[PDB]
């Protein structure tokens, strides 16, 4: 349990009819965006989505994040959720209109039910059987147990060292073993042998166990492109043959949902639609929201939400046209635009209490009236960052709780960044030896 | 230098190590075929394959010195 | 299952009388657009001709007018004959193939070659191996009807030894080629043993004749053609992407061999559409080309959308007309489209609504209409959803002015964003300075 | 440590802790892959994706042997 | 197995299809309506010097520009000459945007085009024993060496082709090729004469019956000769001799069956190869046995060319082994596209421009447009009446020329869906409407789309 | 050997008292800076506590006025326990990779991961080995070992008597035979057997027998960080890559299954998560796409605290062309909470010239001092810092033992202070290359 900058952030706080409540979940106010972002989670349960946008506006320093944190959360564990940045768009060995749909790939989810029966237990006896199958004996602490090998897990059994009595873990669906190691009967054999002596596992010999687990669809791109992880041993030279990310064409997606698409059709899997959060979206140029415009009309493509914070600035990669947001218009019309409004000076104060017990900082209620006044006159970011410093300069003073005092010091020993800017222009005047060199 | 290893004291690291950074498959694919394997395979009575069918080591293309980097002084210097 | 309702999901083909290339108002989806309808019936029609190569077709228009919509219309109504290629202009800037090669290969991908052929292919499951150690043997396969006993000589006995096949598999020969293609294993044999491998697919048991002839038509592309010969397991290539700068060499090679084909009767050359979506997007280094390949027997006839007016083109810095430059544009035909009246937005959102499954009251679609007339059809279209679900969150089953009322105030729509931007700039990052309160 | 280079550190070793590395094995290199015979053969017929492979000298077993091992194990082919 | 189709074997109409060849006289005067093209007398009697110029051998690093606006026939010149000079001479047709590679620098991709430009031509002879083996009959010494068993002096093979069979006698040093290669009762084979090994090609068509499954390639018998003495002619371009010598591809290791495994990639050439490959072609000319053919680069849109390219392209025409580069220019004053410094003619540098023999190209006058409308429809078929050529003329004349030439396939198609077999002027008058040219198009940008608002364009 | 003096090998840490924190004036070499060195304390204290994010503070101030001083006091108050990383920010502008990646593996750098596992070890000289290869081979051996107390017969395995013969020991070998592995580490030679070396250096080393008993449990403890683990899972055989450079873009699904089984070893109570410190010098050679990741990277809960160090004032940032205070976009200096530093007083030249003179060990009189006190008035500290060094080698011309007035004018005289190199170059324009001319004479 250790804080971060949107731990107290728990849901979006709504009642039973879709109205969010003042100070709920963690939230103070804010309360149409709530309501937008909570009808967004349910287009997103809803499963009648393929490909739909939404944009947030509003300054920095209001609660853009927060909002999807709060989505993330409300969805579970289960809807996959892939946060992302503009600047993660750029790279050095695929172009820039892959990584999008590498993104939309890790964005989809696809949940498989399985049942592993797995075997613990000290080897007894390799006995091939016809001259193919060998029988194993697999001694356990609560009763040794028959079993019959196909001959080709046992040719995954003999590239392992296994010979008399080492305890093994066989996987009996997926066919994946582990010697463990050399049990502790037969330890004092010679003397100086090398071995990880083990006890014998004092369970079942048989333990049948069944786990869901989720594979996204950009790991099936990756694990049908190129040969990962198992055998690629050519890898480690390091120069040419490393896996380098390459230009997954659309025909082998194309492909992969045919085949998903029968595995469904089979009651094997279960296919579960996610979010891509791209966050910062000013920093995508473009030559990406022409790309965009394509890839959103799929009959496969996930919810975006994009986070923007700017005005009327200059769309990257074209210099000669302005844009509310960053965003080009013949992009913007798709979106749905969820507005963030800033912050009343009585909604403040219910942030600090909150971001206040999050941390385990108490303090007294004169001086949650002057972090508030530092709220209110400098910026939310800077006040919420003097709770944890003057916890440090309450408990070496010999105190419990944080007074006036305390943030007082921490005002002087903490500059904002408007006074240090400030001083940067009219105490820094000169520019000679002991001056800053703009 | 020889490259770096893992020091982790398990036996499966040093089984992993001599399987991976040995390989005995790549090496028996690389080198060629035990002189045995050549008798079993030239005094049988049919003919049989060979898993490196010939010696996939490349020609060195420096014939006084290969694949080494020792020196030994020459006869003229 | 993998087919989710998009935007363009009620366009099932163009929607054009096939006599007399009549667009009638209402149907296959496409509403009210006739006259950018009946000029892509002529150029569809032109296209299933497949004699003249080499045109170039450009939709131009405002946005959220339906360019890209004709252009599903188009792709939906010719089949899985004659191909198609989806291709934002942004794709072509990579960073492992330059853009002459990235573009020269849409120009490869809508050309197919089609050839038809008959498989002697050989299904079956392995009962018993018979080898005589004396070389000769005997494989004893069987289906779920027949069950025969075929003569084996020297040779493929050591393939059957190469591949390891035990009694119960499903093995498959071409005998035109004469490989053993191991398929996996039969349900009946799942009893037997217990712990299986991993490599181990169970399979149900062959059905019908042991020797299965069959007439099959391939369609490839010349795309296809050419990544097979660039390297020597160069297949793999074109699932996998690691692919560059091919040679000309061997491009011309396979263009005089199609032409060979073409002469000796085997082959069928079948000339597709190649689509290019936001042509504004490439740079004067890529018009350069786009004005040769056209030129060429082996061209598709490619039609291109826009949205852009006079603009400056990238790489250069000279305004233009559509983006395009003008010895590119004394080439191409232009069919321009126009913004919809009421009359059609009202039944394009009937059509988005069946679409949705939602129902709508005649209240709540005038009301839509409105909104659709005062902020354009990609926000209008995009509240259906939004008050239908509002709709399910109060549990009711036809949606209302209420519904669409709370889905508008709500959600804001791009013309009120500008005056929320301008309203307040003092604390969105303009381009220099934030206010931070 | 003999946790991270032996244990469940790594995400291919499929020990006891590391229980998706034997499911994700199976179903991303045998059951969901678009390269084995089965997923291959009813996709073959036609304008679907692997209508060429009648035409290239392979057999489903030389595509599916050739989408498993390495450059190298590929070369030694 | 493939199933052959028994339809109609047309072709395609490009835009330059009805373009047959210069159309001259036997003394070089150009005729107007001859062999496709309509006037433009100078610059086809120009373009006739050009051909005479290589089809001489005496071009040995010229340089030939085309002037002229868009839409005026210079690709037409350019595949009128390669229609002219024929297919034995090479004709590498690259644009100024191919040079920009990201494997290799920008100047390399230029000289590896002129190496696609020049041919090789060598003759030589093929001699090689070929066809079905029927006995393998070895026989005995005279003098058995002692120590040994068996001692055989010569090997008897009999080939049978599909026109005659013949017993052949062989030095006993085949066998490491039979015994390597499989060689049975039933395969055919090719022995050469310069090494003789031979190497088994696969089992025949007649015994593809005598086993049930084991199958392999079944090949037929040879249908030619049994004793071939036939002579060849091979072309050759010299690119390939730089490929082949920079980039070999057959090799038995591990790494170079890495290097055909993994893709070939495009390596700047060191100037060492090639000149050593010059060094020994133009040695293989004095013996009497190669012949060097020289062809042309047209480098169309010469102006995509940037000032770092022409440089390169001054040291390569001075080259003593170089073919001639026919530009193809259609700017005026131009900005070079590298050093945004000099506005010079045609984007070509002026210390470049000297080199080249610059040829005009004129445009057209109001009563040849109407004569190429006239050639261009009987080249598609598409026949039309003589008010429907007078409308189109005036189509072409007030708008564009390529536009003109545009109006004839929508018009046939909405002339046949009609019910109709020619063109009148009212499938053209409606088809005027569905295809708009690019002034209406700028009218409509201009006047309807006043500014970006909800219904208007992005500008 | 390599323990050179550098520039900053005089600071043994922050120097502040740990219980009331007050920044005592004169200790561990930080001598001077007070109002700074208690907000670098509080920033230190709060980072070993654990309980807070990556945060992000920026140590503005001029140059000279140690900056640098700081950072490295905080490496050193902290030993080899939480992972502190330098960052100069050019070396993420790579080719190998993109910018943002290599701005992320810097952040995964400094989460460590500290795992205490236990091992089974032997000290001991050998006294003698007896290996029955008789044709036979590797089969069975006997081997006798002591320590100072023990004394042992152990019989050995065929993989042990393979790795007996593979690190050749003799009869006096100090051993460590690592039983769970079998690797064998010597560490020595003993003493006792100095004849019975014959194939060894006139110079060779020679331990005692070990201590203690000959069979112990050792609880060592190791830390790395998830870019370890997330360069390991990446490759074959991969952890050479974080030895040579040649990762490259990892895929992001191992870094989200990486941070699933950190916090599934920690929950278990198998490992325990240690937050470091990465110091990112001159950050003002950042584009604007940095700043939109690390506004982003400092959300989550496995981040750094990112320690950060500016000279410029109001400058242009790299990428737009807008200009912005310390060369810092304004929604990342929201983030941000500044640390500012002043110049320093005549006395506290004198004082860290004096510890600077004491870490070189260079012998002043007082005249001299006080001469280079008036010098380091006017030409900043880094000049008198060299003046330094290049007087006692002055004094060590003329074989004298203390720098004095007649060295340090000298030093002063060949060497020009950086006013003066200016006032040089504004006097000498004529000759000196400003933009397009060059006369000569
Ligand atoms: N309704 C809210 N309740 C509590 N905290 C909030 C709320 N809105 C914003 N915050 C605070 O705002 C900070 C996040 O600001 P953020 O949304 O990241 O701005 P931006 O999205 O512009 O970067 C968090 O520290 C969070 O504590
Ligand atoms: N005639 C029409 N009938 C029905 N729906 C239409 C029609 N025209 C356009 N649409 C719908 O309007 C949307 C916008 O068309 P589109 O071509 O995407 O606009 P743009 O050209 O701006 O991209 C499409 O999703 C399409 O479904
Ligand atoms: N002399 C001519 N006779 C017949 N057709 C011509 C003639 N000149 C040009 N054309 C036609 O004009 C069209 C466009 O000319 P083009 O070669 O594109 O000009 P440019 O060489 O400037 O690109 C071509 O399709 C060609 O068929
Ligand atoms: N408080 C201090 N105690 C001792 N030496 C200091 C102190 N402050 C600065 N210095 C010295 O001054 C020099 C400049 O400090 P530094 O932080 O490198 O400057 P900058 O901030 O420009 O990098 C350093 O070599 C350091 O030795």
């Amino acid at each position: 349990h250790r804080t971060a900058a949107h731990t107290h952030i728990k849901g979006l706080g709504l009642n039973s009819s879709g109205i969010a409540e003042k100070q709920a979940a963690g939230f103070v106010g804010q309360c149409a965006a709530r309501e937008a972002c909570g009808v967004v989670v349910d287009l997103i349960k809803a499963h009648k989505m393929a490909g739909r946008g939404v944009l947030l506006a509003g300054g920095p320093g209001t609660g853009k994040t927060a909002l999807a944190l709060a989505i993330s959360q409300e969805l579970g564990t289960k809807i996959p959720f892939c946060p992302i940045t503009g600047s993660e768009i750029y790279s050095t060995e695929v172009k820039k209109t892959e990584v999008l749909m590498e993104n939309f790939r890790r964005a989809i989810g696809l949940r498989v039910r399985e049942t592993k029966d797995v075997y613990e237990g000290e080897v007894t006896e390799m006995t091939p059987e016809e001259a193919s199958t060998l029988l194993i004996g697999l001694k356990s602490a609560r009763g040794q147990k028959k079993l019959r090998l196909d001959p080709s897990i046992y040719e995954a059994i003999q590239k392992e060292r296994v010979q008399v009595g080492d305890v093994i873990y066989i996987e009996t669906n997926t066919g994946a073993c582990k010697r463990v190691g050399r049990s502790d009967a037969y330890a004092t054999e010679f003397d100086l042998e090398a071995e990880e002596y083990v006890p014998i596992p004092k369970g079942e010999v048989h333990k049948k166990k069944e786990i869901v687990q989720d594979v996204t669809l950009h790991d099936l791109d990756v694990a049908n492109a190129r040969p990962q992880g198992g055998q690629d041993i050519i890898s480690m030279m390091g120069q040419l043959m490393k896996p380098k990310m390459t230009e997954i064409t659309d025909k082998l997606r194309m492909e992969i949902n045919k085949v998903v698409q029968k595995y469904i059709n089979q009651g094997v899997a279960e296919l579960i639609p996610g979010v891509l959060f791209i966050d910062e979206a000013h920093m995508l140029d473009i030559e990406c929201f022409t790309y965009l415009n394509k890839a959103l009309e799929s009959p496969i493509a996930p919810i975006v939400v994009l986070a923007s914070n700017r005005g009327i600035a200059t769309i990257r990669g074209a210099d000669d046209l302005k844009a509310a947001h960053g965003i080009p218009p013949d992009f913007l019309q798709r979106l749905l635009i969820i507005p963030t409004h800033p912050y009343e000076p009585d909604e403040i104060r219910r942030i600090v209490r909150i971001r206040a017990q999050t941390e385990g900082v108490q303090l007294t209620d004169a001086a949650v009236d002057r972090v508030a006044e530092h709220g209110v006159r400098i910026s939310l970011r800077y006040c919420l960052q003097l709770l944890a410093p003057a916890s440090i300069l309450a408990r070496v003073n010999g105190r419990t709780q944080v007074d006036v005092q305390d943030i007082a010091e921490a005002e002087e020993l903490f500059l904002d960044a408007r006074r240090s800017a400030n001083i940067l222009t009219s105490t820094g005047e000169s520019g000679g030896l002991h001056g800053f060199i703009s | 230098a020889p490259p770096i290893e893992v020091v982790c004291d398990s036996r499966s690291a040093v089984i992993e190590r001599e399987n991976i950074m040995f390989h005995p498959a790549m090496r028996k694919a690389l080198f060629g075929p035990t002189p045995s394997e050549i008798k079993e395979a030239s005094f049988g009575p049919r003919p049989v394959t060979l898993y490196p069918p010939r010696a996939l080591l490349p020609a060195p293309d420096h014939d006084k010195q290969r694949f080494t980097n020792i020196t030994v002084p020459s006869m003229a210097r | 299952g993998l087919n989710l309702i998009a935007a363009h999901s009620h366009i099932r083909g163009l929607g054009v009388d096939a006599d007399t290339l009549e667009p009638r108002p209402s149907s296959q989806g496409l509403v009210g657009q006739e006259k950018a309808r009946k000029a892509a019936a002529v150029v569809l029609e032109m296209i299933k001709q497949g004699k003249i190569a080499g045109r170039a077709v450009l939709i131009a228009g405002p946005p959220s007018t339906g360019k890209t919509a004709i252009a599903m219309g188009m792709a939906q109504s010719l089949g899985q004959d004659v191909p198609f290629t989806t291709l934002a202009a942004s794709e072509i800037f990579s960073l492992e193939m330059s853009k002459t090669e990235a573009l020269t290969q849409a120009f490869r991908k809508s050309i197919g070659v089609r050839i038809k052929e008959e498989s002697e292919i050989m299904e079956g499951e392995v009962v018993e191996i018979q080898i005589d150690r004396s070389k000769q043997g005997k494989l004893t396969i069987k289906t779920t009807d027949m069950e025969a006993i075929y003569d084996m000589g020297s040779k493929m006995i050591d393939a059957m030894t190469k591949e390891r096949v035990m009694a119960g598999d499903i093995i498959s020969i071409d005998k035109s080629s004469g490989k053993i293609t191991k398929l996996g294993r039969s349900y009946a044999r799942s009893r037997d043993y217990d712990a299986m491998g991993v490599d181990t697919k169970f399979l149900q048991c062959p059905e019908g004749e042991l020797q299965k002839r069959k007439e099959v038509v391939h369609t490839v592309s010349l795309h296809e053609i050419d990544v097979i010969n660039s390297r020597t397991q160069g297949f793999l290539a074109l699932f996998s992407g690691d692919t560059g700068e091919i040679r000309s060499e061997i491009r011309d090679q396979i263009n005089t061999k199609v032409a060979e084909w073409k002469e000796e009767g085997k082959a069928e050359i079948v000339p597709g559409v190649l689509f290019i979506d936001e042509v504004h997007m490439l740079d004067i280094e890529c018009f350069s080309y786009i004005n040769r390949a056209l030129e060429s027997d082996l061209a598709p006839i490619v039609i291109m959308a826009s949205n852009r007016g006079v603009s400056r083109i990238r790489g250069t810095d000279y305004k233009s007309p559509h983006g395009l430059p003008l010895d590119f544009l004394d080439r191409v035909v232009i069919i321009n489209t126009h913004p919809y009246t009421p009359d059609e937005l009202r039944q394009i959102l009937s059509i988005r609504a069946q679409e949705e499954e939602v129902d709508l009251t005649p209240d709540a679609l005038a009301l839509l209409t409105k909104i659709g007339q005062e902020a354009g059809l990609r926000y209008a279209s995009n509240l259906i959803t939004t008050s239908q679900l509002i709709a399910a969150k109060r549990r009711a089953k036809q949606v209302g002015v209420e519904d669409v009322q709370r889905s508008f105030k709500l959600f804001y729509d791009p013309a009120r964003s500008v005056r929320f931007v301008q309203e307040s700039e003092k604390r969105l990052i303009g381009n220099d300075g934030v206010v931070d309160f | 440590p003999r946790l991270i280079w032996c244990d469940g550190g790594r995400l291919d070793k499929p020990g006891p802790g590391n229980l998706v590395a034997g499911f994700r094995s199976k179903y991303l290199n045998h059951m969901m892959n678009i390269w084995t015979p089965e997923n291959i053969r009813s996709s073959l017929e036609g304008i679907e994706n692997f209508t060429w492979l009648r035409f290239v000298d392979t057999s489903l077993q030389e595509a599916y042997r050739a989408s498993h091992t390495d450059v190298f194990a590929r070369a030694v082919d």
